[PDB]
């Protein structure tokens, strides 16, 4: 194990460094794109409105930046701390996803968040194990019946078990990965790529926060907005198995 | 803060000739503007947002560039285009300018007509002694003037004044004035004005003896 | 016809301050940013700062934060620049110019001369010595600009170079050359006429051949 | 247990609803004020700039918002977040499942690579963590034994000493991985003690909001600093893994 | 003196479109946002939309999205409003007004009438029956507005009311009253002078006792 | 979609009375503006930004408010203040207005002077029959008119027209016009116009017989 852990550590470091090289290569070229876009917007505005000095437009952008920083929203509801959005935020905590697309501004908010998480994550952890098993056993009950069809075509039952488990992690995938990606494509005006990126960043509990469904009842399908927390809960369970199977494979080799 | 560099500072064209003058920026800018200036008048907006022509500007003028390198081009030089061109930026406060590029009319090389004048009696009686050299009607502009008192070069008490390219003959002219005390003037005898021009391997020299 | 009419030239003592004006007409004064730009022969065009005449908002070049105060009178649609504690290095042409990214209209400019000098009439000295012959006038120790130099009261105007004046220790000096056929002189009297309006001075010097 | 899971599920929902009420109560008033301040800024700008319509200022603010959202800085007008140091650190935030997100991927290639980078990366790091956890346990328990034995030397009961050691274990970890870093970051990041604790905990819970990120500050000439923290994360997480599992047990004992 | 000078009243058929103008003077047209407002007798003053004359930028009240097109001519510093497929619900006074927060300067307004009615001269009927006596003129079945009533060519100006016109069967009707001491009438003549400029009609009715 | 509510829609003030009209907003608004309109003329900016008086507006006018409640006040009512007053908001696009508050001058009660006029011969020959009633120079504006044909009321083919408050005596006047076919007219004989005003418990009835 001594050898193992130091070997494994070095492997991970190399992985990180090679990850670093790949990311820098892909991302460093486009670093200043948002600065260029802001500059484009400023200069285009000065051209359109000669009563505005570059310096007066300057303060506007700083004052607007501070407002947005405080959670102001470009308006042309929209409350990120209405009961629906605040529920969803609390959800982001216990799930360890932590999008952060909306930040806490109050020291009281932060203090409470600490205790809320410290008590909340394990509580959810317990329920997750629970929901995992309950669905797992129920799915396994389903798995047996599928195994019977494979059994009655004279497939060796160990092959059938793996075949069923593979089908297990494929039906789950279709149910929880593909449906949402399609759903989000339509609902969020994202590309199918943006949607899978969101889904996986979400279910891995990484939760960058560059993409968020929002669980914000807006209109048209307001029920679905907080309902996606259901997909998250169910999805997280499926993905737990997926993560362990990938993990076990690495252990196996 | 941002520095705009115009090279070269002086350039020359015959009419019908293509002229390109460049403005390189210390750091990238989204747009370059250009002004034309002629002696005795305010700069005029010539090209703005890199390639847009101001109202009166004739079509032979164009602008181009991006990032740190921008250019103003005259497809076919005209005589009325001899002027100073400035680039300017306002992608970063404060807005800044180039030093300016002078565009002169090209013409046949012409030797300076050189004349030396001793101090007038009138000036000597007040105790000053100005020796004046006129270097007249020469092209190109590049010229070096040296004063020699009893063979020994003098570069102190010398004041040079140039005219701008003549609008009729396209020549340049300058005055050089060695200003001495009567005392320094009366100590020596030989006063020479020596001009170094493209038109001769051998310097152009006018002189006089105080006697 | 958009127009920026600046007030006339300013002569001030070292240490004194100066206030100059820019009256607009042909557009709404309050709709557009007013800037001030400094032109000195040995240096780049320099942006001094801007005022939003509608809001009274001002920004300065870090270099001029101490030196310049911009104000506006909206009722008379006039922009003002005040320059404080004036040094030799403040002597320049100053423009008011309109714009918030490019300077699209400029005033005619106002010249500032910082100088201890008192109104001094010029000393006029004659410069006397092939087909052609060159004569001259040395016009020195005068203040302020301008002087008018003619030859035989302007009847003699071809073959003339009058050089730009140069400030030397708070006083201006210039020269004029006239080239005439040697059959002309000394056959014909050639006098240079120097007028200094500031000092109500009119001097006529005949160029006489040295003995 | 199916009855108990429904009870547990509702318990979590109540917990979320109570969380939601507290968060709204504490955070919504400030968010409403921020909205009022944006509106005050627009109304002042229209009064100052008659050549601007309400709706044109509207587009400016929307376009500005999108640019700031992409990580544009209001303070500058010029023109590395993806220098080898920060890019390494970014990769670190993925496999740890922390995922600060204070810098976003802009390229479709970046996102596609991130998917497979994480899918392979997280379980790999999971394995290493279990390893580091086991190692950590062995190290501390063997070490705690010596001071544990001093309690045994003054004749105290063995079953008492186990729990004393268990409590002592928790104290050791906190000093090393909670309090020291909070104090470290307080000085290094110019945060408040509470900001630092908030960061530390949000980090070790692997929540990783990204409102607070150690080293991120553009000004600091300390690139070696940022990965050094990533070693604290590696050691911290196993400690907090134990804490998180144990507090679950406390809740198991309560249920 | 800032000034917004609108074009005159307009009459158009149902279904037709209409274009009205507002020339600004005394300030820079391109420096300030231009707006149009609708005033109907029944309803609130209603903002139609704005145009930025410098950028050509336009936004419309949702209520007028399809109806109205704002444009400007920078060179003549004139703003234009076009209204499409007109109904009687578009009969109103329309103003151009300047501002981006408050409407600080307004035009004099232009009256739009949407009507199938055709230029018709009035029938003018005299109204004959104390110290004072009240006589009148009924001026009926004219189109379009206005008419003017005077009495003895303006020699009677005190004791004179002209009522607003009303729609009677798709044309206008009003009357004018004059009050004079009973000693005056029918002792001396009282005649109303009616002008309908649209129809070039100028009619005098002597009030005669029944 | 912000709604402004002005109530009452019409109000009256004796000269020297303090008057206050209020504007209720359906949601919060940072600033309220007010216009004055007199019949025949466009609205005039009266108060802007809640309490700022527009140029000509006399000082006896104030404005006040915040949130969803705003007010215009006249310290002492003057004749020239009789007009319609509108609130408008632009804290939210689109900007919106109150339905307006019409302020009339209060004066001594006055009974309507009532006149009835039978169809002219001229009109009967065209086949129309218009019976006209003038109720003149009454106050207040509250008035009921009824037509009776042979002592039974008629409420069909009646058109009513009211004048604005007289600018000199502050009274109102109205016209009522019964329009019948000549046939309906000639059927009946007694035509009565009956006016019900505050100034009398007994109706004012003017009548004629076709006879
Ligand atoms: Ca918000
Ligand atoms: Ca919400
Ligand atoms: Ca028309
Ligand atoms: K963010
Ligand atoms: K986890
Ligand atoms: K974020
Ligand atoms: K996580
Ligand atoms: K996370
Ligand atoms: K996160
Ligand atoms: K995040």
């Amino acid at each position: 194990r001594s050898t193992t852990l130091l070997a494994l550590l070095a492997l991970v470091l190399l992985y990180l460094v090679s990850g670093a090289l790949v990311f820098r290569a892909l991302e460093q070229p486009h670093e200043q794109q948002a600065q260029r876009e802001l500059g484009e917007v400023r200069e285009k505005f000065l051209r359109a409105h000669p009563c505005v000095s570059d310096q007066e437009l300057g303060l506007l952008i700083k004052e607007v930046a501070d407002a947005l920083g405080g959670g102001a929203d470009p308006e042309t509801s929209h409350s990120a701390w209405d009961l629906g959005s605040a529920f969803f935020f609390s959800g982001t905590i216990i799930t360890t996803i932590g999008y952060g697309n909306v930040a806490l501004r109050t020291d009281a908010g932060r203090l409470f968040c600490i205790f809320y998480a410290l008590v909340g994550i394990p509580l959810f952890g317990i329920l997750l194990a629970g929901v995992g098993d309950r669905l797992g056993s129920s799915l396994r009950h389903g798995i047996g019946h599928i195994e019977a069809i494979f059994l009655k075509w004279h497939v060796p039952p160990e092959l059938v078990r793996v075949l069923s488990e593979m089908l297990f992690l494929l039906i789950g995938c279709l149910l929880f990965v593909l449906t949402p990606t399609f759903v989000f494509c339509y609902m969020e005006d994202w590309s199918k790529l943006e949607a899978i990126y969101f889904v996986i960043v979400t279910l891995t509990t990484v939760g960058f926060g560059d993409y968020v469904a929002g669980a914000d009842p807006r209109q048209d399908s307001p029920a679905y907005q907080p309902l996606v927390w259901f997909w998250i809960l169910l999805g997280l369970a499926y993905f737990a198995s997926v993560l362990t199977t990938i993990g076990n494979w690495l252990r196996v080799v | 803060q941002i520095v705009l560099t115009q090279s070269p500072a002086i350039m020359s064209a015959s009419p019908g000739e293509k002229v390109t003058m460049t403005c390189s920026a210390s750091s990238s800018v989204s747009y370059m503007h250009w002004y034309q200036q002629k002696s005795g008048t305010s700069p005029k907006r010539w090209i703005y947002d890199t390639s847009k022509l101001a109202s009166g500007v004739p079509a032979r003028f164009s602008g181009s560039g991006s990032g740190t390198s921008y250019s103003l081009t005259i497809s076919s030089m005209e005589a009325e285009d001899a002027a100073t061109y400035y680039c300017q930026q306002w992608s970063n406060s404060p807005p800044t300018f180039g030093a300016g590029a002078k565009l002169e009319l090209k013409r046949a090389d012409a030797a300076p007509t050189v004349s030396i004048f001793p101090p007038s009696s009138e000036q000597l009686t007040s105790g000053g002694a100005s020796v004046v050299c006129f270097l007249n009607n020469f092209y190109p502009k590049d010229i070096n003037v040296k004063w020699k008192i009893d063979g020994s070069e003098r570069q102190n008490g010398v004041l040079n004044s140039w005219t701008d390219q003549d609008s009729k003959d396209s020549t340049y002219s300058m005055s050089s004035t060695l200003t001495l005390t009567k005392d320094e003037y009366e100590r020596h005898n030989s006063y020479t004005c020596e001009a170094t021009h493209k038109t001769s391997t051998s310097p152009i020299v006018k002189s006089f003896n105080r006697n | 016809e958009v127009q920026l009419q600046q007030s006339g030239p300013e002569l001030v003592k070292p240490g004194a301050s100066m206030k100059t004006s820019c009256k607009v007409s042909g557009y709404s004064f309050t709709g557009y940013i007013m800037n001030w730009v400094k032109q000195r022969h040995g240096k780049n065009l320099e942006w001094i700062g801007l005022i939003n005449p509608n809001t009274g908002y001002t920004t300065y070049n870090q270099k001029f934060k101490g030196k310049a105060t911009l104000t506006v009178d909206k009722s008379s649609s006039t922009a003002y620049m005040e320059l404080l504690s004036l040094t030799s290095e403040d002597s320049a042409i100053y423009y008011c110019t309109r714009g918030n990214y490019v300077f699209d209209y400029w005033g005619q400019g106002t010249t500032l001369t910082v100088s201890s000098a008192k109104t001094t009439p010029p000393s006029v000295y004659p410069l006397a010595p092939n087909s052609m012959v060159t004569l001259g006038c040395l016009v020195k120790g005068y203040f302020p600009e301008p002087v008018t130099v003619t030859w035989n009261s302007g009847s003699l105007s071809s073959g003339v170079h009058t050089f730009p004046a140069v400030l030397q220790s708070d006083l201006y000096t210039l020269s004029s050359s006239v080239t005439v056929p040697s059959s002309s002189w000394p056959s014909e009297t050639v006098t240079c006429n120097v007028a200094h309006p500031a000092s109500s001075t009119k001097v006529d010097k005949k160029i006489v051949p040295r003995d």
